[PDB]
């Protein structure tokens, strides 16, 4: 299957502060990407789309984008709610898809 | 109303037994949408496991997972399973259903809008 | 890698692309429409792109003006919406439409349609010039358009239309051959006849499988047959709003056997119904409009139920017709219906929906 690559995999940032997240690809991936926010022992929740598109129940904060091959979170203010782990998913096909390692946001 | 996707049927199995998970979808009609279920090992990042489409019948499992687990789906419950067969230790992860999004302002492309409440599956002795 | 038709509006602002510009009939099912439609800046974002399908009878005129044509009847028509996308989508979208919106932004919205089987095979036919009639068919017509309604006044410039073609196919049934003999006694015979066979191998052939016409004559008469003749003429009927019985001879060969008194003789001919051969109007009827060559002769039309067909487009059947010119006093002929059908990961490449052709 195709390979999808997170890095760094543990953060700290205060409340208030901006924060990045990067995670690459090993192939070609056609902007179809998606990130999920996952609170301690809870169902992951959708936090953007195709990546650049935002989701219903996010705050306008989250704003990914496509530079590339490679791919990107940005949090332009963080607050208490980001205290969780992101994960990165390629969706180049239909039935198939994987996720990152993800990030631990402390 | 709204989508209350739920699952359960998980139990304790020692390696090499069977188990038939349920995902019990309502709010929306189960041909138009995919499913997947994701999983997630203790203190691990999440995996994919296998996707199915009613309409189409066109499934799809993982590499690790290729000839060990079973997923079908039965519209008339309006419900989809995942029959897993030689189950082993690094199976012990809890298990997701997962329903992709087909529009809110565009076409995302499996972004596994719903997720069910995960079921614990584990696999010992 | 795999192909992809697109066309542009003239106002490029809007277009669509499909995956294949020819649909097959089951008899059973038709494959459905898989296309998306895609419009750059929204076209302001107050205006809904709605993509409709129509299947309408023509009669008359090309020429938009109203002698004859206001029998433009529309038989089917079906308004999927793509932006808003409205709640759910009738199956999931196939995995062509998506590979489209991973080549395409965002931007990009599909659109599903399903044709019931009831509705006639795409075929039209152009009169002989100028054999006192008019061209008519039953076209399918796909308009995506972007506006506030339904019912808004659609224009051309802004409204992308392209034409599909509904062909019909059916499976090869091992079928009984299709006996035709005919016995002929002549007034000055004495009881004496001329004899005739004929069969098919098959009962249903596929567009360009050549045809197998068996024959077996004996004469007991004291008339030699000079020339024997085959043909494939078809039969064409207008059947609403007309009555015009075209009878054109799309196929016919000739071949000079004898046959004296008291002589038996038997043999197998060949035949091609082949459009391509004469691609002259000859008041016959097509599958397609005769502009371009990816175009056959019409498939026979199935009747089917359903309040029959006079009201359902115009029919189409064939039928070998072979005969014997006898020397003098007769001209006996045969006739063999049949029926005649249309035979039935890498990036993608965007090929035009223009139907090439030869002019």
């Amino acid at each position: 299957d195709i390979q999808m690559t997170q890095s760094p995999s543990s953060l700290s940032a205060s409340v208030g502060d901006r924060v990045t997240i990067t995670c690459r690809a090993s192939q070609s991936v056609s902007s179809a990407v998606a990130w999920y926010q996952q609170k301690p022992g809870k169902a992951p929740k959708l936090l953007i789309y195709s990546a650049s598109s935002l989701y219903s129940g996010v705050p306008s904060r989250f704003s990914g984008s496509r530079s590339g091959t490679d791919f990107t979170l940005t949090i332009s203010s963080l607050q208490p709610e980001d205290f969780a782990t992101y994960y990165c998913q390629q969706s180049k096909y239909d039935g198939l898809i994987t996720f990152g390692q993800g990030t631990k946001v402390a | 109303s709204e989508v209350q996707l739920v699952e359960s049927g998980g139990g304790l199995v020692q390696p090499g037994g069977s188990l038939r998970l349920s995902c019990a979808a309502s709010g929306f009609n189960f041909s138009s949408s995919y499913i997947h279920w994701v999983r997630q090992a203790p203190g691990k990042g999440l995996e994919w496991v296998a996707s199915i489409s009613s309409y189409y019948g066109y499934t799809s499992y993982a590499d690790s997972v290729k000839g060990r687990f079973t997923i079908s789906a039965d519209t008339s419950k309006n419900t989809a399973y995942l029959q897993m067969n030689s189950l082993r230790a690094e199976d012990t992860a809890v298990y997701y259903c997962a329903r992709q999004g087909y529009y809110y302002n565009s076409y995302m492309q499996g972004a596994l809008d719903y997720w069910g409440q995960g079921t614990l599956v584990t696999v010992s002795s | 890698g795999t192909r992809v038709f697109k066309k542009s509006s003239p106002n490029c602002k809007l277009t669509v692309y499909l995956g294949k510009r020819d649909f097959v009939d089951h008899l059973d099912k038709v494959d459905p429409v898989d296309g998306v439609v895609l419009v750059d800046p929204d076209y302001l974002k107050d205006r809904k792109v709605f993509v409709t399908l129509t299947c309408a009878f023509r009669y008359g005129r090309e020429d938009l003006d109203v002698l004859g044509l206001s029998f433009r009847k529309d038989l089917f028509i079906a308004t999927y919406q793509a932006f808003p996308p409205m709640p759910n989508p009738p199956r999931p979208p196939t995995r062509l439409q998506d590979r489209l919106l991973k080549k395409l932004g965002q931007h990009a919205h599909p659109f599903f349609f399903t044709i019931p089987q009831n509705l006639p095979c795409s075929v039209t036919l152009q009169p002989g010039p100028e054999d006192t009639g008019k061209a008519c068919g039953v076209d399918f017509e796909i308009r995506a358009f972007c506006a506030k309604s339904i019912e808004e006044k659609s224009h051309k410039r802004n409204s992308v239309r392209l034409i599909i073609r509904k062909v019909q196919f059916a499976p090869e049934t091992p079928g009984p051959q299709p006996s035709a003999e005919t016995t002929r006694h002549f007034l000055m015979s004495d009881r004496r006849s001329l004899h005739l066979e004929a069969s098919l191998d098959k009962e249903l052939y596929y567009h360009g499988e050549p045809l197998n016409v068996n024959v077996h004559v004996t004469n007991n008469s004291a008339k030699t047959v000079k020339k024997i003749r085959v043909s494939v003429r078809q039969y064409a009927d207008i059947c609403l709003f007309s009555t015009a019985q075209y009878k054109c001879p799309v196929a016919q060969l000739e071949q000079d056997d004898q046959v004296s008194p008291s002589s038996t003789f038997c043999k197998v001919y060949t035949i091609t119904p082949l459009l391509s051969d004469n691609r002259e109007k000859r008041g016959l009827a097509l599958d397609g409009q005769l502009k371009h060559e990816d175009t056959n002769l019409a498939s026979s039309t199935i009747v089917k139920e359903g309040a029959n067909k006079e009201v359902l487009g115009i029919l189409v059947s064939y039928r070998v017709k072979v005969k014997l010119v006898v020397s003098r006093g007769g001209d006996v002929s045969v006739e063999l219906p049949f029926v005649l059908m249309h035979p039935k990961d890498d990036d993608i490449v965007f090929e035009d929906f223009a139907r090439l052709r030869l002019k």
